[PDB]
Formats: structure tokens, sequence, C-alpha cells
């Protein structure tokens, strides 16, 4: 899944 | 200066939800993501998500998806976590930790959640005093029985500079939790000088005392 | 998942000695970017677990510096140098490279230390307790190492097993000792019945049983 922490959005 | 003050510990019954907070201060509440970890008693950490308080988005551990709801409010700089459908599976400390570009560099101290049917018991509190000597120190204790959830914490009022005390972590015995606690003092001073322990049981509210005698 | 397999579970060691922690993970932990995000978190007993190192060899604000982080990809070292008694606790690494993010299944740190005997004490039921119709009696066994330490309980001369309850405290960061409670609850008919009560401990520090008693007839 999308790591929100490292991308800052999902 | 950060601090993360969680909310009290809660007994709850299975089936039921339970919703804990998280209290920021010593920082802009909006700058960091927050994370939420359970530590079930024995075991490892688990993450279970992680909340933006800038935008409320999040992010779940799938093994709690459906479990754990994450939220804030960001006027009052909280976040909560709503656990539902609760099994005694959920019974654990559940922290808030958060981020700072390392993953949890503040924690909570952590919200207690104990799952169960039985309700709410105080303790009964017995002392311990030697049998029917010629020593230099005496060791005496008081037994803090069939309570109701954990916790309870145990004080004493002798001398800081020459006693010592032990705390035994609390033993589940017919649906209720037992423990003990010692204190070591100077013979010369008992049972001349009063020993008496102080017992707190949060849940219930009650602090009793009881009086060691010979 | 991202599995992070620590080694060894428990980790005995001196004062001053070196203690080296292993976390391999089930995939590389370098993120596309570049970044490792492997952490290192120490749990001391009944506290929050508190961060010691990030990516994988960064000290958080006042760490110091005897705390130590390599490795990379798959691998990785925590070395704790110049051990003090307060390092005792449980030790984690962690991954946030991957969601889930996911922990290792911790390591124990024990300060190992010399030998010493515990002081043992009994004590009789209250006179509260009996007027309930219950009777506990209890042993504490304070301030002993190590912490292997088995404890029989004799009625009378005989081996008393059932209603039997042990309960160690954790290592005191202190004094690097254990203690620990030993309780045997009967009802008041059953206590009354009989004269001698024995806590009985078996213990490095003691070639012969470390016995502690009391007989209701000597008040």
């Amino acid at each position: 899944a999308c790591n929100l922490i490292v991308e800052g959005h999902c | 200066e950060v601090q993360l003050q969680q909310s009290g510990p809660v007994l709850v019954k299975p089936g039921a939800s339970v919703k804990m907070s998280c209290k920021a201060s010593g920082y802009t509440f909006t700058d960091y993501y927050m994370n939420w970890v359970k530590q079930s008693h024995g075991k490892s950490l688990e993450w279970i998500g992680v909340i933006n308080p800038y935008n409320g988005d999040t992010s779940y551990n799938q093994k709690f998806k459906g479990k754990a709801t994450l939220t804030v409010d960001k006027s009052s700089s909280t976040a909560y976590m709503e656990l539902n459908s609760l099994t005694s599976e959920d019974s654990a400390v559940y922290y808030c930790a958060r981020y700072y570009g390392s993953w949890f560099a503040y924690w909570g101290q952590g919200t207690l959640i104990t799952v169960s049917t039985a309700k709410t018991t105080p303790p009964s509190v017995y002392p311990l005093a030697p049998g029917c000597a010629t020593g230099s120190s005496v060791t005496l204790g008081c037994l803090v029985k069939g309570y109701f959830p954990e916790s309870v914490t145990v004080t004493w009022n002798s001398g800081s500079l020459s006693s010592s005390v032990h705390t035994f972590p609390a033993l589940l015995q017919s649906g209720l939790y037992t423990m003990s606690s010692s204190v070591t003092v100077p013979s010369s001073t008992w049972p001349s000088q009063t020993v008496t322990c102080s017992v707190a049981h949060p849940a219930s509210s009650t602090t009793v005392d009881k009086k060691l005698e010979p | 998942d991202v599995l992070m397999t620590q080694t060894p579970l428990s980790l005995p060691v001196s004062l001053g000695d070196q203690a080296s922690i292993s976390c391999r993970s089930s995939q590389s932990i370098v993120h596309s970017n570049g970044n490792t995000y492997l952490e290192w978190y120490l749990q001391k007993p009944g506290q929050s677990p508190k961060l010691l190192i990030y990516k994988v060899s960064n000290r958080f604000s006042g760490v110091p510096d005897r705390f130590s982080g390599s490795g990379s990809g798959t691998d990785f070292t925590l070395k704790i140098s110049r051990v003090e008694a307060e390092d005792l606790g449980v030790y984690y690494c962690f991954q946030g490279s991957h969601v889930p993010y996911t922990f290792g299944g911790g390591t124990k740190l024990e300060i190992k230390r010399a030998d010493a005997a515990p002081t043992v004490s009994i004590f009789p039921p209250s006179s509260e307790q009996l007027t309930s119709g219950g009777a506990s009696v209890v042993c504490f066994l304070n301030n002993f190492y190590p912490k292997d330490i088995n404890v029989k309980w004799k009625i009378d001369g005989s081996e008393r097993q059932n209603g039997v309850l042990n309960s160690w405290t954790d290592q005191d960061s202190k004094d690097s000792t254990y203690s620990m409670s030993s309780t045997l609850t009967l009802t008041k008919d059953e206590y009354e019945r009989h004269n001698s009560y024995t806590c009985e401990a078996t213990h490095k520090t003691s070639t012969s049983p470390i016995v502690k008693s009391f007989n209701r007839n000597e008040c």
C-alpha cells in the first residue's frame, strides 16, 4: 500500500 | 518539551467500542504524522496506522482494518483512536507515537484497555507481619487480593533512607488479580514506629491503609 | 508483510561489556528514494518505548555515542558499548520502508552480576483474611541473582503443590537482582488443621535448599 509517511499523499 | 498525554485506562465489555485520545503539547500539532501502536501483554509492538493531522489522511495496517479508526480534532490538538467489536484479543496497551522524520520519536504513556465481562472490584488489603527476631532488619508486607481490573499502587510510610520496597506483578486467580509488596526496615524501629501500606486502586477510586501489627 | 527477525531473544551482558543485537528483514529495507528506514527502540520495564537510532545509524537527540547502528539492505546490527545497568530492557528493530510497518520481536537485555543469595521471609495469613474464610501464606525471596529459582512448599513436612502462585519482578536497574513472591492459598479451616508451613528454595547460591518456616505453635 501507499507509504503515507514517505509520499506525503496517497 | 514535546508531550503526548493519552487518556486513562478503560475496562470495556466484549462487543462494545471504545475511543481513546492522545493530547499533543509543546509543538505545532499539524506539523507531524501521528502513529498508533498496539502492545499485547508480553508481546511485541504492532503498527496500527498513521494519520496526518494537517488534513486527516490515514493509512492502516490491514490487520486493523475495520477494527481501528483514526481521527484528529485540530482545534484541540488531539488525536483519537476508536476500536470496535472488542474481543479479548483487543486487551492491550495502546500508544500514540509521533513522527519526527523518524517514525516514533515521541511516545504517549499508553492507554490500557481491558476487554472483559468481569466487574470492577476493589482489593482486600491484608497485613503481612512475621510469625512468632534477633536480626537487625525486618521485612513486612501487604497482600492485595481480589481486585479487578488492573492496576494498583502500593506505598509505604517507612523511612526512605532506611527501608527498601519490592512490588510484585499481579497474577490472575479465580478471575481476580492478586499482588503483594514488601518493605524492609530496621528492627530497632518496629513495632515502636508505625508501618502502614497505602493501596490505591484507581478503577474503583479506593485508597485504603493497613497498619502492620506484630 | 516484511518480517523482521531479531537475534538473540535474550542477551546477558556484564557491566562495561559490549552487547550486539542482530536484525534481519525478509526483503530489502532500502526505499526507492534511497533511504533505509530502519530504526531501533528500547522499552524499559514499565515504560513506553523510546527511540534510539533512526535511518540505520543516526542517534536520536540525547542518545549517547556508545549506542551504534550499522548494516544495510536486509541485515542490521545494534551495538551497545560500555553497558550500564540501566540499559536493561527489550530492544526492538523496526522498518518503515514498506506498509505495513513492522517490528522485530524484541531482544531482552539482561545484566550479568555476581551471585546473590535470596533474603527469604515467610508470613502467616492475617487475622483479617482468616475472618473472611481464606488463608494465604506468603514467602518473599528478595534481591537474588541469577533469576532461576525453584520454590517448594511443605505443610507439616509434606510437599504441597496445589494452590501455589509465583511472581518474579523484572530485573532491578539499581542492583541487577531479582525478587519473587510465592503464595500458597488455602481455606481457613484447612490452614488451621496444620502446624508448620515451609517455603523451600533451590538456587545456585546454596548447595542445599534454602528453608524458611513458621510454626503456629510458637506464639
